[PDB]
DNA sequence: GTGTGTCTCAATCGTTTTACAACGTCGTGCTG
DNA sequence: CAGCACGACGTTGTAAAACGATTGAGACACAC
């Protein structure tokens, strides 16, 4: 699973393809609860491990790592008045890359739920 | 095989009706000694009993209450007859099979 | 469905406080005290119960809907209704109407079951 | 050593078929 | 010869015993 998200989050433009036999394979599972709990968590909780791929594939969803580099400036010294430097459409750049983010997670949430 | 298609005051005829008390139910239980006849070999002992209320009857094995086609499967492996078996004959029905 | 929503909020809260919000709905389940299957009749009876159990100022106004169920056909509202009887007994003080769990009980001597 | 979480036993609410009891249909046995 | 009686015989519309799919509640675990 950390090469699935790793191949997840570097190639989309075969993202989808992975999904479409991640859950396939889900099937076939053990169908009795004393062979689906497995390891265990920290806080004292037994789970089935193969649930955590789905969360590790939206874990990635292509989350930004390009946080710099999209504004003139930092921070001003009086926000409270007027951006002074920074460009404030610069700052909302980020949707453009959260819409990125947010209006793909729900997109791969629906394919699966 | 017989008591089947009863009905309300049927399943009420076969109770005790006095000025004791009320009886709601009433039971019935047999102990078989067999050896191999029966199937289930791993019981020397075997028990069978039925239970009647006003509203409800339950067949049973060893304390172990199972529906009725379980017993009739059991009694049907053994050598008996479900229907009206010949080697019972009720009061002043002896003169059957020469008759019939 | 109104089989499942009364089961379900017979565990679900885990706190009667929902109804300290709302006395109407409280004052729905009481209207169904009488309903026609047997299911939803002691589902009411442990909704009540447990709603005296925190919210014990209202030993007079419930008790009717209480003793109402152990004259029923069947047995499951019976069995059920008579434990609830035992905790109001204890925690209740007015002996007037101690005597009528008691009548109610000796009542119930002898039964079909 | 104490709470865990999983496995196994009892009522009840629609269906289903299935036993049962009423009703024409014949066929043998007579009597005029 | 023919007419009456009558008694077994085969359909047919039923009500009830029974049937399977739901729930909740005791007894095995563990594993820190």
């Amino acid at each position: 699973f950390q090469t699935l998200q790793y191949l997840f989050r570097l190639y989309p433009y075969q993202r989808d393809f992975i999904i479409e036999e991640s859950l396939t394979n889900f099937s076939h599972l053990p169908t009795a609860r004393s062979v689906s709990r497995t390891y265990r968590l920290s806080n004292g909780k037994s789970i089935q491990y193969y649930s955590t791929l789905f969360v590790r594939l939206i874990q990635s969803c292509s989350i930004q790592n390009l946080f710099d580099s999209e504004i003139v400036q930092s921070e001003s010294k009086s926000t409270e008045a007027l951006h002074s430097g920074n460009l404030t459409e610069h700052l909302k750049t980020v949707e453009s890359i959260l819409s990125k983010s947010r209006h793909e997670e729900y997109r791969i949430a629906n394919h699966i739920v | 095989d017989a008591y089947t298609h009863l009905s309300r005051e049927e399943r009420q005829a076969l109770l005790h009706e006095g000025p004791g008390a009320t009886v709601m139910s009433a039971y019935v239980e047999v102990t078989f000694a067999n050896a191999d006849n029966r199937f289930p070999t791993g019981k020397s002992e075997v028990v069978l009993r039925r239970t009647i209320g006003l509203k409800k009857d339950e067949y049973s094995l060893d304390k172990k209450t199972v529906s009725k086609t379980e017993v009739i499967n059991l009694l049907e492996s053994a050598g008996f007859s479900r229907s009206n078996p010949y080697y019972i004959v009720p009061q002043g029905r002896v003169t059957s099979l020469t008759n019939a | 469905l109104r089989t499942k929503c009364l089961r379900i909020i017979n565990q679900m809260k885990t706190i009667p406080s929902i109804l300290r919000t709302h006395p109407e709905v409280l004052a729905q389940i009481i209207s169904k005290s009488n309903d026609q299957s047997a299911i939803v009749r002691d589902t009411v009876l442990d909704l009540l119960g447990t709603y005296i159990m925190a919210y014990r100022e209202t030993i007079p106004q419930i008790y009717g809907c209480i003793i109402s169920g152990i004259s029923d056909p069947s047995t499951i509202v019976r069995k059920r209704a008579i434990k609830q009887l035992c905790e109001v007994y204890e925690a209740t003080e007015d002996l007037n109407i101690r005597v009528d769990i008691a009548s109610k009980l000796l009542t119930r001597s002898n039964d079909e079951e």
